[PDB]
């Protein structure tokens, strides 16, 4: 609701960032391997952007990626709803 | 740091004739290259921006070509006022870099030097010195052999020469030659000569003056 | 003149120096100011940019970071502080105004920095009129001799620029911590001395400019 | 509302474009460094497109990027709503 | 496995004078290079991290330069306490690799 | 000392060995522990990482995978099991603590593994004081001689490290399955023997450290 679907997105993005490094380390070639840029990747994913910076290459890496999209795109399909209603009515009055 | 590489280093050409400086980047930069002209003693000055577009207030001879990693400044014809160093400077990725530079020479018709011999000004002797200056103006090619003589005999010392970069009204060179002495020494000789053996003149061009 | 910066400076080795760039014209919120360095006979070494409005500056990765940039938002003048110099740090120093779109549209005239412990000497101009018996060709050559100045440079002009045709100013030469150059000009022997011809020698480093008419030998 | 969530997107895209150049200049390698293409990048971002043209590499650059996505995707999750209702009813009558 | 290539192998110099070890990667790694100093008998020791940023507790002589595939450790002046082997180690793609090493003579 | 690992080990060819790395300081959830190998006079050969908390380990693709990593989440100590060794597998073995952001901030001191069938011998330290008739320069040189130890290494110290100026410990030499080195020190002839000077020789492989004062020739 208010700042609720917000919080779940944050749990998803941290754990997603975390699990990606665990899943991607060990596969030769992957650049999704340090906790910083792994987090930026999970934003890049939870939010449709597709910049082509980082992406997974292992199987378990893509699975962690799917978990983010669903749990993200849904959260963000609700977080921007809140922002919309909020500031639009705010500026109305 | 992106590496811009201008080959060749120098460029000969005859007047009125197309010329193309090439530039080549260490990777793909798109169209974010820009060309600057810089003459002797002067600051640089934008020529072509974004690799193709032109600047308002630039002779239309200048043609901006290229994209990717190959780039070409081009001058549809040449005249003597274009003698300068030319630079390229990318803006595609931080930081902005520059090229090595490329200087433009002109092959022109050979020309003989104008010689002028000058006695030390009356003001100059009043301190305690006298220097004889000799101008070799507007010759081509730049290879000229000056020569001093005091009373027919050859003086090899206390001489300071100076060559100008290739001038940009005519495509010709010039050179000076101060003759440092002391006022005391100037007084106990009578004649001073200035000989210039140049490509155009098997006979060396000479100029002299006598105090007495 | 769009970008405006001083003529020349002299620094003792190890000492510091500040450098100015006052810009008449526009002074946009979004403008940046860059500085480029040109060691004699070398390329253009980019030093660093600064956005005067917002205040941030970024210097060159590779070079020895001797410098630090500043600005004056209510004076439209920007500065560069070079600290602890050698003679490897002597060059021309231009400033440039980049609109934000990535090229140097407008350039300053360039400041000439000379790091040495020798002292500052003004120049000594002497006129150079032909001999009392030199057959007058249609054009006549005559110049003046600027001797014994330090440090570089000197601006040489003829009738204060009104006569700028047939002029070659020669490179300076160095000797025992003092410089020397000469300039030339050519006029129609019809139009001289019936018209008067003077050479003006500005020397920025010492703040001395000096005129000298090139009369005949009276 | 009408042309309101519109305007906020424009504030976001200009400032976003502006701050990106400030944040990205100084980092060696970034191509997000001139005010033109910085603006095109912020459209590319406020609108899910992910073309892979420009993207940030500094930390503060990605932060400016996130501000755009939220303030953008929300604005654009409302700007296309307006357009939809508007022209669909327009053509209905 | 990314190939890090440090040329030259050895480096002469006179004291107090700038020196720059170069490193060059087999492909683009961005800024994810890091420099380590290792003296005789001693363990390695981080110097510059992320190719430009510095470590807290490192002499300011050490200057981190470079990006892309070209990289440069730089020492604005030299003194006798800097004689060691120097290594670069990328972190851009698995697995982390190391350079050949470069020793500094005076 | 942040990362802590033992001094040296001796393995018979074909046998196995475990290696420790106990880390005081923090023991983060997100920390990784790496191991690097340094054959004598060679580069740094990365072997493999391990995240001690979650438990997963990843080894080096290219090399002959002789090793296997472990940890102890309630002891803050990590292990590496090398199985079936040759003498191609003798080197220094460091551990490193990588925060998760991709560099080795903290290093251990390194363990020296020596795969051989020869036996373990402690060292034999002998003092090295000058002759009974050597003219005393302002500084005086004197050392001690560590002879006949196996395997490497030995830590040599002077007055237990308090005197660490003017010291050169020399490389060891090998001869019939035993080593030998020497160390040097230099003090002001004013300050000795009026101050006492001892050399301490720790030998980790045999768990023997031995002191020896360098007196004059009584
Ligand atoms: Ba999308
Ligand atoms: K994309």
């Amino acid at each position: 609701a208010a700042g609720a679907a917000t919080v779940l997105l944050v749990i998803v993005l941290l754990a997603g960032s975390y699990l990606a490094v665990l899943a991607e380390r060990g596969a030769p070639g992957a650049q999704l391997i340090t906790y910083p840029r792994a987090l930026w990747w999970s934003v890049e994913t939870a939010t449709t952007v597709g910049y082509g910076d980082l992406y997974p290459v292992t199987l378990w890496g893509r699975l962690v990626a799917v978990v983010v999209m669903v749990a993200g795109i849904t959260s963000f399909g609700l977080v921007t709803a809140a922002l919309a209603t909020w500031f639009v009515g705010r500026e109305q009055e | 740091d992106i590496l811009l590489t201008q080959s060749p280093a120098i460029l000969s050409v005859s007047p009125g004739e197309r010329v193309s400086f090439s530039c080549r980047a260490s990777q793909s930069i798109g169209t974010d290259i820009h060309w600057y002209q810089q003459r002797t003693n002067g600051s640089p000055r934008l020529l072509i921006k974004y690799a193709s577009e032109s600047i308002s207030g630039i002779p239309s001879r200048f043609s901006g070509s290229g994209s990717g990693t190959d780039f070409t400044l081009s001058i549809n014809s040449v005249e003597s006022e274009d003698i300068a160093n030319y630079y390229c400077q990318q803006s595609n990725r931080w930081p902005f870099t520059f090229g090595s530079g490329t200087k433009l020479e002109i092959k022109r018709a050979d020309a003989a030097p104008t010689v002028s011999i000058f006695p030390p000004s009356s003001e100059q002797l009043t301190s305690g010195g006298a220097s004889v200056v000799c101008f070799l103006n507007n010759f081509y090619p730049k290879d000229i052999n000056v020569k001093w003589k005091i009373d027919g005999s050859e003086r090899q010392n206390g001489v300071l020469n100076s060559w100008t970069d290739q001038d940009s009204k005519d495509s010709t060179y010039s050179m000076s030659s101060t003759l440092t002495l002391t006022k005391d020494e100037y007084e106990r000789h009578n004649s001073y000569t200035c000989e210039a053996t140049h490509k155009t003149s098997t006979s060396p061009i000479v100029k002299s003056f006598n105090r007495n | 003149v769009q970008l405006q910066q001083p003529g020349a400076e002299l620094v003792k080795p190890g000492a510091s120096v500040k450098l100015s760039c006052k810009a008449s014209g526009y002074t946009f919120t979004s403008d940046w100011i860059h500085w480029v360095k040109q060691r004699p006979g070398h390329g253009l070494e980019w030093i660093g940019e600064i956005i005067p409005s917002y205040g941030r500056a970024n210097y060159n990765e590779k070079i020895q970071k001797k410098a630090t940039l500043t600005a004056d938002k209510s004076s439209s003048t920007a500065f560069m502080q070079l600290s602890s110099l050698t003679s490897e740090d002597s060059a021309v120093y231009y400033c440039a105004r980049e609109r934000g779109d990535g090229y140097f549209a407008v350039w300053g005239a360039g400041t000439t920095v000379t790091v040495s412990s020798a002292k500052t000497t003004p120049p000594s101009v002497y006129p150079l009129a032909p001999g009392s018996a030199a057959q007058t060709n249609s054009m006549v050559t005559l110049g003046c001799l600027v001797k014994g100045y330090f440090p570089e440079p000197v601006t040489v002009t003829w009738n204060s620029g009104s006569l700028s045709s047939g002029v070659h100013t020669f490179p300076a030469v160095l000797q025992s911590d003092l410089y020397t150059l000469s300039s030339s000009v050519t006029v129609p022997s019809s139009s001289w001395p019936s018209e008067t011809v003077t050479c003006n020698v500005a020397h920025p480093a010492s703040s001395t400019k000096v005129d000298k008419k090139i009369v005949p030998r009276d």
